[PDB]
RNA sequence: GAUGUCGGCUCAUCACAUCCUGGGGCUGAAGUAGGUCCCAAGGGUAUGGCUGUUCGCCAUUUAAAGUGGUACGCGAGCUGG
RNA sequence: AGCCAGGAUGUUGGCUUAGAAGCAGCCAUCAUUUAAAGAAAGCGUAAUAGCUCACUGGUCGAGUCGGCCUGCGCGGAAGAU
């Protein structure tokens, strides 16, 4: 499970989550899983993930998981009223625009690393699509 | 289409009429008649039957197919006729035709009797077969279909009313 | 109609051609010397193939063929089994000169024409076995 | 009969159609591959 | 699945073939087990026979080059070419017990001198005998 | 040989360039040698089908701006963010 | 410048995510009996021991002893544990 | 697409196992006759058999296959007077 070994402070304000992303490209393997849709990753969702594609090409090739999750997400327990304090953080998540590139592969026939994707995508609150890499 | 554009060729002794898009085809096994689609536009001419769609209809080509092989196995029908045989499969299980009705002991109480609609006839030439003739293929395959209901093949010992070209899987039963 | 692999002066135990072909209908007593007074010529240690051919009066025929290419390429290479891993364990060698003495043999069974045909095809049984060509 | 969102064939003997505006999984070979999509 | 160059290859090697050999024999296979034509074919090879299941279209080009330009009406139906490539004879005589002996088929036509023989008056190339007869 | 047929663009900036997409074509520009750089238009299908063969980034390609032939060479690519699509091309006069 | 609270009694009314009865598909459905799911709301859907209890545990029934909404239905209707 | 025909040989590949002979598993996956036929995609047998597919020859006679950008629809869709 993904998550910053250490941070500047342990809360961070909601802000938003607007424009396009940055990392539209496949830069270390053949093939990417690219994001159509905007929304969080958290970091169970990014490892559910990688396992479904990892155990799809049976630990064969290279995975890059080009996605951190390094956003502190804090949450109010149950009969706990409003203000005394910011929540405490329970888990982390990755601030994800239409284009960034989630995770990439290599040492696989398209088919598999197809697959393999396919496998991982349904494990993803947000819509994908298959990427090739690309000579400029 | 690759159907609706193959001509239906009328053999010498078969009668065609066509009023409008009622079509009547009489021969030696008998007459029959069918209401075509408004989509058809049926042509006569020469000793064939020509069908294709008619201006403003969108399923036009759907519908002239169809036409087309009603009609066909109508010609069919009206001289070669259609043959279904049924054959029953268990212990007891016996049938015998008394004029147009069919009287089936299948397992029940009460023995089954089956009356036969206008065209269909009934022979049984063993205790265990039931052989079907007709000029409508739809009404011999009805008929069929409703002897076949009474006892549906059983999949554990093929057991019931099957038709005779028909392939029926067994299984075994749970084991323990 | 079955097909079966019995020893050169070997038939009649109950495991092996016992219950096997005695189900069918065929004579126990009668095959068992019939076999074994036409596979005498044949070496000792060396499984040979028959097949038999039989008819609704419960009479037999049969046809001996030549012994099988994954048992002549044991007593060539000197083992007596093969190796489980094929191509991944190696258990033996066998020249060029003893490919083409197992394949002058096999040519009553063979579908090959010429000689580097039916060599090529034992070549084949070697390799899924774990024999190495040397 | 499997009722469920998501139809698809599950051998080469299985079929879609659609009857009465409603995707159905029908199979000639198994009758555990029977679908209708709700 | 056959490419043109495929085709044209196999054209090609037909079309050598045809050449040089001397009595060509067309015939119908259909309905005959692997095990009886593996019979043929060592029974063909030892005759001097070339043995060939060949697309009509494709037969009806390797032939175009003369003499065969007789066998096009016979390339209907499932067809198998028995080229004989050393001494005429052979094949027409080897087909001929194939087929009493099988029931299955019925052959073709066959062809020498380039010139046609029906399927009735086989019995021409049938009856020759030995090379190697004349002495 | 790769031949891109292109007009010269009568607007610029990101109201027009956005309404050339909109319109199933596509922004690029021709630049160096002395020559003054030329925006130019592109129809989307046509250039997308080209850039599918790996030749068009490595090959000397030929734009024809009304008549005039300009032998050029593919520098810079601006894809879609998610989509099959072109953005703008960048390129130098070879 | 008052909208009486839990449970019981009495009397109910609706939903269907159906407990029983009805129809039906798959079953790792021989039969009997089950499992699972689809359709179906017409009717029907225990009495007691303990506890203020609702619930729950227990006893013995029954085809079944449904799950919910109705100011957690119902005190200008009763009770007052 | 449909329909006719074939889908062979070494060989029951080796190991394992009471048996594993394409079809419990494990490993290898060539070579021959070839029009083509995986040392075998599924069902079947105690293991064999038997049935069919991948692939190929014939018939037929003109279109056929499924990805991309897109418009509008369909299912997913159960609630209480
Ligand atoms: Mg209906
Ligand atoms: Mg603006
Ligand atoms: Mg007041
Ligand atoms: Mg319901
Ligand atoms: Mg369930
Ligand atoms: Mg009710
Ligand atoms: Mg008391
Ligand atoms: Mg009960
Ligand atoms: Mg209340
Ligand atoms: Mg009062
Ligand atoms: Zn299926």
């Amino acid at each position: 499970m993904l998550q910053p070994k250490r941070t500047k402070f342990r809360k961070m304000h909601k802000g938003r989550n607007r424009g396009l992303a940055q990392g539209t490209d496949v830069s270390f393997g053949s093939f990417g899983l690219k994001a159509v849709g905007r929304g969080r990753l958290t970091a169970r969702q990014i490892e559910a993930a990688r396992r479904a594609m990892t155990r799809a090409v049976k630990r064969q090739g290279k995975i890059w998981i080009r996605v951190f999750p390094d956003k502190p997400i804090t949450e109010k327990p149950l009969a706990v009223r409003m203000g005394k304090g910011k929540g405490n953080v329970e888990y982390w998540v990755a601030l994800i625009q239409p284009g960034k590139v989630l995770y990439e592969m290599d040492g696989v026939p398209e088919e598999l690393a197809r697959e393999a994707f396919k496998l991982a995508a349904a494990k993803l609150p947000i819509k994908t699509t298959f990427v090739t890499k690309t000579v400029m | 289409s690759r159907v609706a554009k193959a001509p239906v060729v009328v053999p010498a002794g078969v009668d065609v009429k066509i009023n409008g898009q009622v079509i009547t085809i009489k021969g030696k096994n008998g007459e029959l008649t069918r209401t075509l689609n408004d989509a058809v536009e049926v042509k006569h001419a020469d000793n064939t039957l020509t069908f294709g769609p008619r201006d403003g209809y969108a399923d036009g080509w759907a519908q002239a197919g169809t036409a087309r092989a009603l009609l066909n196995s109508m010609v069919i029908g009206v001289t070669e006729g259609f043959t279904k045989k049924l054959q029953l499969v268990g212990v007891g299980y016996r049938a015998a035709v008394k004029g147009n009705v069919i009287n089936l002991s299948l397992g029940f109480s009460h023995p089954v009797d089956h009356q036969l609609p206008a065209g269909i006839t009934a022979e049984c030439p063993t205790q265990t077969e039931i052989v079907l003739k007709g000029a409508d293929k739809q009404v011999i395959g009805q008929v069929a279909a409703d002897l076949r209901a009474y006892r549906r093949p059983e999949p554990y010992k093929g057991k019931g009313v099957r038709y005779a070209d028909e392939v029926v899987r067994t299984k075994e039963a749970k084991k323990k | 109609y079955v097909k079966l692999q019995v020893a050169a002066g070997m038939a009649n135990p109950s495991p092996p051609v016992g219950p096997a072909l005695g189900q069918q209908g065929v004579n126990i007593m009668e095959f068992c010397k019939a076999f074994n007074a036409k596979t005498d010529s044949i070496e000792k240690g060396l499984p040979i193939p028959v097949v038999i051919t039989v008819y609704a009066d419960r009479s037999f025929t049969f046809v001996t063929k030549t012994p099988p290419a994954a048992v002549l390429l044991k007593k060539a290479a000197g083992i007596k089994s093969g190796s489980g891993k094929p191509n991944k364990d190696k258990v033996g060698k066998i020249s060029r000169a003893q490919l083409q003495e197992i394949a002058q043999t096999k040519a009553a069974d063979m579908t090959g024409a010429d000689i580097e045909a039916m060599t090529r095809s034992i070549e084949g049984t070697a390799r899924s076995m774990g024999l190495v060509v040397e | 009969m499997k009722v469920r969102a998501s139809v698809k064939k599950l051998c080469r003997n299985c079929k879609i159609v659609k009857r009465d505006g409603v995707i159905r999984v029908i199979c000639s070979a198994e009758p555990k591959h029977k679908q209708r999509q709700g | 699945a056959l490419n043109l160059q495929d085709k044209q290859a196999i054209v090609a090697e037909v079309s050598e073939v045809a050449k040089g050999a001397l009595s060509a024999v067309v015939a119908d296979s259909r309905g005959v087990t692997v095990d009886k034509m593996t019979e043929l074919r060592k029974a063909g090879r030892e005759a001097g026979v070339y043995m060939r299941v060949v697309r009509n279209t494709l037969l009806r080009r390797a032939v175009e080059g003369t003499p065969f330009e007789c066998l096009k009406d016979a390339f209907v139906g499932p067809t198998l070419i028995a080229y004989v490539t050393e001494h005429p004879g052979a094949a027409a005589r080897l087909f001929k017990e194939f087929a009493k002996a099988n029931a299955k088929f019925e052959v073709k036509a066959a062809a020498f001198e380039g010139e046609l023989i029906p399927a009735s008056q086989i019995d021409r190339l049938a009856t020759l005998p030995t090379y190697e007869e004349a002495i | 040989m790769f031949t891109i047929n292109a007009e010269v663009r009568k607007e610029q900036g990101k109201g027009a360039s956005r309404r050339l997409r909109a319109a199933n074509k596509f922004p690029a520009i021709i630049y160096g040698g002395k020559e003054a750089p030329l925006a130019i238009e592109l129809d989307h299908d046509k250039v997308m089908n080209m850039q599918a063969k790996a030749e068009f980034y490595s090959e000397v390609l030929t734009i024809v701006v009304d008549g005039k032939e300009i032998k050029v060479k593919a520098q810079d690519v601006q894809r879609h963010p998610y989509k099959p699509k072109l953005q703008h091309i960048d390129f130098v006069r070879a």
